[PDB]
RNA sequence: GUGCUCGCUUCGGCAGCACAUAUACUAAAAUUGGAACGAUACAGAGAAGAUUAGCAUGGCCCCUGCGCAAGGAUGACACGCAAAUUCGUGAAGCGUU
């Protein structure tokens, strides 16, 4: 191992913003799988 | 940011450093009292005095010493002068120096552990003693009447606290198994009854290599990676001997030979196999005709005749303390052998090549490559599959690093049998001579099993 | 994060600035003027 | 942030023109709403000069 | 499903990383980057993928589109109106984000929350087909007492005479004629005198045709006539066929 | 860099006389999380007890709300992984070199727009401290903190400097002990910190109020009342948690029995109540009656 | 003007509603909304600065 | 009540720490509305043109 | 410890006064982790047929240089090219018959 920015993607999601959240129920709201 | 003066505070520090107590500082809006913080009833009995107020103290000085003549050559201790009821060399306890050796080695100490809480069984005796309460002669010399493939788990052995190394049978017997473990220990488990782990051996500075029981079965010979190997005793658990060359030995083997059982045979990676007496301690002689790592030999022809294999796809047949191997084999097809087991008739060698299959030749005749025999579908390069025979010739169990146990019919050349052995390299396979479906794992994984 | 890096052209020079004086034009008889 | 000196300065006229170009009308004089094809109107003026130098 | 396909990912990552690193204008890989991971099912990657991009560029509708479609599809309904809210609080001129908005909303159901953002809508005045799609949405409806306050809005924002004309349609239709007699006289009133002309009065007295009231027919037809500028040649050939019309039927 | 006023650690570390001192320097060493220059100062422990020093950047502190050397949380005071599924909590820390350095850069600006009273994000809305994080809490200042290390020497006897060894001259721990060998920058992640699952096996076996079998039984056994309680008494414990049924206070046996008008009711009560629903001073216990 | 001013302070102008659209009449030349800072506070401000 | 000192700077020190660190440019603000008119989309025959 | 008490008061001490006032990345360590542009080997050089000069643009690439100068194969990498767009697919929505 010397790989500096190759990880940054099957590990993490490389630069994140979280979706700002605007007056509704976004909680309890998930997702089923592949 | 409070606005204060120091010299009080500093009167106050020297106070609550040498006399423990303090004049509590809180500035609250809440008009507290001047009271004294930390050593309550010291500052009380004490009327409060600060450590640099003056007053009486009957503390007794310690003892020091005065020469203050500035004339003698070797005499100012002057404004340094020793106080006179110091040690002269503070030397820590000879107990913390033995074990402070003993630990820089640790990261080697020969340090065992027996998890059976009495060692010697109902009749005083070691479990060196070989059952009655078995349900078939565990001290016969028969093959089993037939062995075949097992279906099922009978006992995992946790208390290894990392990838296994080797297992080593009891000899004739099978009531003990010795396992080497990544983590430096060998713990022997009880292989019957209870399958617990008895003993734990220890005195490595790194991985366990291997271990060869004894034909006595009260010793054992343990190669290690940091040189040195050790022959150790069971009931007493610790190392008789050192066997020290200095070199990096991969495997040893223990002479059968009841007048030649202290001579132990240690391959070493420096072209080199080491024939030295435990008794004597040195090496008696060498068989330095390999050329590199030799990562095992075995007893062949009564055991006067030694079996090597080497990375150098050298193959060896030469006797037990003669030096001249006699018996050479290096085909250009053939690939690294990492183990070799005998087949309980005598007749076999089967050695698992590295070509990820297996080869049986006679081990009786001319050096001759059975390729009738010839055992596929492993995985065995960069693997040491520990392959081994069941009592009856007919059934082979072998190691894939897959996760495979495969048990073949050693007659039709085929499996009958491919399940899950292990989750890490399933590296010792090993077939029981004296139990029908018995066949013991260990591997890289740390769990050691038997199935059934 | 104020590098010690460094130039040959940021060495003080020119350190006073020439104001303008009464009969050049200052800003007060700019006030004045028709 | 390196200067101009004397062998960037051809190469500095035309980063400048072409900028001003793509500025100045691809993006300000347009009404072809697509995407407006600038790549191209800058292709025209690459010919029109090699043209102009070759009368 | 361990490593090969793992890796298979790894590297179309790293891909979309370095194309979108050299531009990171242009927005087609950051689509095809997002859309690639919707494909392999993790919205919270692909949702961060759909900030960063509109971060970038927040003037993208294609971008604000496809965002909201992701969470459409996937029926995240509570995060998908925050998206369609915030896209109508930024790029309000943007109409078909209205729209999208109000459609998903009506298949939700959430009527009054599709009222109310239709009054959002019409805080802006934005034009004569929204205003009309949001009346044919009243009347998926009963609601005529709502209909009938939008075009009161409508015609009231927007002084055309045909919108009077279809507001008197509407009534019609759904057969309130007194009502229609109340806006022709309302919009007569209104246009008046200068720029008030033909049509709003053809349709008054084809209304009284239907209504058969020739004598006043007759008086509105020529009063209006000779009240407001009177006329020019060519709609006067057709208040000639007109007349014969009103005088005939 | 980074500018304080002064540190941020819990009172062990903190520290005992009423005078402390500390010497700072201006952007004297590296944070291991935010990775660039920090502000240190060094504080005086206690008598013959090691000096520390500041060893996180504020902004790596106010992140996740804990001590900016005793490295535990400021409010309890115990492992950040502990801490944190007290609450609940999970933060998204990002861990990769390129992604840590781009997540401490915005998250310094965003730490910009504080006004320096109180940790940033989920660290208020996590703020229900469980009584589960009250009871793991230490409760004394475990001044062992300040004892110096082993000295190498005065293990193998060499620490011939007189009493002056540097360090602590005892038995050195085997580190055979999980409790040897933590990396601070897993600790501070909350990556595999075995005291941590130390404390989650002692919150794990620590005594909490057991469930019963059958819905039905909705009476419940509350033993060790003594005669200071009151049926009143017994109800203002357990009234406007839900509905109670009725209350049988054994006088001969010194217990109560609560059957309830809504199970998790009783539960709530019963369950909060385990041996420390203490109304004037006695030691209750909640259980489901028979 | 809550989603708009969204994570701001109280500081931010944030223009969103349409009466920010409509055209003000002004016809006063004269009138306090036509009016800069008297200079005293620009002298303040200056010193500040 | 607790002082503060300031620790010397010893002067033949060179820089401490690598300061060159480069990652991309931290996201932007809340972005504004966009307060546009009606904006009319063109004939067919004018996009020709 | 240094002096002086008209201190006991002998030239022993005891005492009082004064004076003198807070060191220090505590460690000789023990750790623990990455590079050496070195070998090893693979590799293996812009545009248009060949042979070649360059100067730039972009950025989670740097190196030598005091350098905002200059050089490092034009220093390297930039490589699908999307793109709409030409005909049709469909869905949504408004209006006429
Ligand atoms: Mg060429
Ligand atoms: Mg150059
Ligand atoms: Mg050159
Ligand atoms: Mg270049």
């Amino acid at each position: 191992r010397k790989r500096k920015r190759g990880v940054d993607y099957n590990a993490e999601i490389p630069f994140e913003k979280k979706p700002a959240l605007g007056f509704y129920d976004t909680s309890e709201e998930n997702y089923q799988a592949l | 940011p409070a606005h204060i003066n120091d010299f009080m505070f500093e009167q106050q520090r020297r106070t609550f450093a040498t006399y423990g107590y303090a004049l509590d500082p809180s500035l609250d809006n809440h008009q507290v009292s001047a009271k004294y913080i930390g050593s309550v009833e010291e500052a009380e009995k004490n009327q409060g005095l600060t450590v640099f107020e003056t007053g009486q103290k009957k503390t007794e000085k310690r003892k020091k010493f005065k020469e203050n003549d500035a004339s003698n050559i070797d005499g100012f201790l002057g404004p340094w002068a020793k106080y006179v009821d110091e040690k002269d060399v503070a030397k820590p306890s000879e107990e913390e120096q033995k074990e402070l050796d003993e630990i820089t080695a640790k990261r080697g100490e020969e340090k065992t552990i027996l998890h059976v809480k009495e060692m010697y069984d109902y009749q005083g005796r070691s479990y060196l003693h070989i059952p009655q309460d078995v349900g078939v002669n565990l001290r016969s010399t028969m093959p089993p009447e037939k062995c075949y493939l097992p279906k099922k788990q009978i006992h995992v052995w946790s208390g290894h606290t990392k990838g296994v190394s080797a297992v080593r049978l009891f000899p004739l017997s099978g009531h003990l198994l010795l396992s080497c473990s990544m983590d430096c220990k060998i713990k022997l488990w009880e292989v019957y009854g209870e399958r617990r782990c008895l003993r734990t051996f220890i005195g490595h500075s790194k991985a366990v290599r291997d271990i060869c029981f004894n034909t006595a079965g009260t010793q054992f010979l343990s190669a290690a990676y940091d040189r040195y190997l050790k022959l150790w005793d069971t009931e007493t658990g610790q190392c008789i001997s050192r066997f020290t060359n200095r070199k990096v030995p991969y495997c040893v083997k223990f002479n059968p030979d009841e007048d030649k059982q202290n001579l132990f045979v240690a391959g070493m990676s420096d072209k080199k196999i080491v024939q030295w007496d435990i008794r004597s301690g040195e090496i008696v002689q060498e068989y330095d005709r390999h050329l590199g790592a030799v990562n095992t030999i075995v007893f062949v022809d009564e055991n006067r005749r030694f079996v090597s294999t080497s990375d150098d796809k050298s193959l060896r047949v030469w006797e037990w303390d003669i030096p001249v191997d006699f018996k050479y084999i290096a085909e250009p097809s053939m690939h690294s052998m990492p183990a070799v087991t005998l087949s309980p008739n005598g007749k076999w060698l089967a050695c698992q090549s590295m070509d990820n299959q297996i080869l049986i030749f006679g081990a009786q005749n001319r050096f001759r490559l059975n390729k009738k025999k010839i055992f596929k579908g492993h995985m065995v390069a960069g693997y040491a599959c520990q392959v081994d025979f069941s009592p009856d010739m007919s059934y082979v169990i072998s190691g894939d690093g897959n996760g495979k146990l495969n048990i073949w019919d050693w007659k039709t050349t085929k499996l009958y049998s491919r399940f899950k052995a292990h989750d890490k390299v399933c590296i010792g396979a090993v077939w029981h001579p004296h139990e029908t479906s018995k066949v013991i794992t260990c591997g890289w994984d740390g769990l050691i099993k038997l199935w059934d | 994060q104020l590098s010690k890096q460094y130039s040959s052209r940021d060495l003080p020079s020119h350190t006073k600035i020439k104001y303008r004086q009464t009969t050049q034009d200052a800003p007060e008889e700019v006030r004045n003027r028709d | 942030a390196k200067t101009v000196t004397k062998q960037r300065v051809e190469s500095h006229f035309d980063l400048e023109l072409r900028a001003a170009v793509m500025h100045d009308i691809l993006d300000m004089m347009p009404e072809g709403i697509k995407q407006n094809k600038a790549r191209t109107i800058l292709q025209h003026l690459s010919e029109a000069w090699r043209c102009w130098k070759a009368n | 499903d361990e490593e090969e396909l793992n890796d298979y990912k790894l590297r179309k990552r790293k891909t979309f990383e370095d194309n979108i690193r050299k531009n990171r204008t242009v927005i087609s890989n950051w689509i095809k980057y997002a859309q690639w991971e919707e494909s392999l099912k993790e919205i919270q990657r692909a949702r961060s993928i759909y900030e960063r991009a509109l971060d970038v560029d927040y003037r993208n509708i294609t971008l604000w589109l496809k965002y909201a479609e992701m969470e459409m599809k996937n029926r995240q309904v509570n995060h998908a109106r925050n998206i369609w809210d915030r896209a109508i609080t930024t790029l309000p001129r943007v109409n078909q984000f209205w729209y999208k908005y109000t459609y998903m909303e009506e298949m939700l159901g959430n009527v009054a929350g599709a009222r109310q953002v239709f009054e959002r809508w019409m805080e802006w005045q934005p034009e004569e087909q929204a205003w009309h799609s949001y009346i044919n949405f009243e009347l998926r409806y009963k609601e005529v007492d709502r209909a009938r306050t939008i075009y009161e809005r409508f015609v009231l924002v927007h002084p055309d005479v045909k919108n009077w004309i279809k507001y008197a349609r509407f009534e019609e239709k759904h057969a309130y004629f007194a009502h229609a007699r109340k806006v022709y006289e309302r919009a007569v009133e209104f246009f008046g005198d200068e720029h008030m002309d033909e049509h709003l009065y053809v349709a008054f007295a084809k209304f009284e045709e239907n209504q058969k009231e020739f004598e006043r027919v007759r008086v509105i037809y020529k009063y209006a006539l000779d009240r407001i500028s009177k006329q020019e040649l060519f709609k006067n050939y057709t208040i000639f066929e007109k007349k014969f019309g009103d005088r005939r039927g | 860099w980074e500018d304080a006023d002064f540190p941020i650690l819990c009172q062990t570390c903190l520290g005992e006389n009423p005078y402390i001192r500390m010497t700072k320097e201006k952007y004297g060493k590296e944070c291991k999380i935010c990775a660039r220059p920090f502000t240190v100062f060094r504080w005086c422990p206690g008598v013959r007890m090691r000096f520390k020093k500041t060893e996180v950047c504020q902004t790596c502190s106010k992140l996740k709300n804990v001590c900016q050397t005793c490295l535990l949380d400021l409010e309890y005071g115990l492992p950040i992984q502990v801490r944190d599924a007290g609450l609940s909590f999970k933060d998204d820390m990002p861990k990769s070199d390129v992604n840590k350095e781009y997540y401490t850069q915005n998250m310094e600006r965003e730490i910009s727009n504080s006004d320096g009273t109180r940790p940033v994000g989920m660290l208020g809305k996590a703020t229900s401290t469980s009584d589960m994080l009250l009871k793991l809490a230490r409760t004394t200042p475990y001044y062992k903190r300040n004892r110096p290390h082993i000295c190498s020497f005065w293990v193998k006897g060499e620490c011939k400097r007189g009493e002056e060894c540097p360090y602590r001259h005892e038995k050195p721990t085997d580190p055979d002990d999980p409790l040897a060998d933590q990396n601070i920058k897993d600790r501070y992640y909350g990556i595999n910190d075995p005291v941590a699952d130390k404390l989650l096996k002692r919150a794990s076996t620590m005594p909490r109020l057991d469930p019963p079998e059958d819905k039905t039984i909705t009476t419940l056994y509350v033993g060790g009342l003594g005669d200071t309680i009151t049926e009143t008494d017994l109800r203002n414990h357990f009234y406007q948690f839900g509905e109670i049924r009725t209350i049988t206070v054994v006088q001969r046996q010194q217990c109560a029995f609560i059957q309830f008008a809504t199970r998790q009711a009783a539960e709530v009560a019963a369950e909060k109540s385990f041996n420390k629903l203490i109304v004037n001073g006695r030691r209750l216990n909640v259980k489901w009656g028979r | 003007d809550a989603i708009a001013r969204q994570g701001q302070s109280k500081d931010k102008v944030i223009y969103s509603k349409y009466t920010d659209l409509v055209p003000k009449e002004v016809m006063n030349a004269d009138d306090p909304d036509l009016q800069r800072p008297d200079e005293e506070a620009i002298k303040e401000i200056t010193e500040k600065t | 009540v607790i002082r503060m000192v300031e620790m010397q700077k010893d002067p033949m020190e060179p820089p401490r720490f690598k300061i060159n660190k480069k990652i991309p440019r931290g996201p932007p603000s809340p972005p504004a509305p966009v307060m546009h008119s009606p904006s009319r989309k063109m004939t067919v025959k004018e996009q020709q043109e």
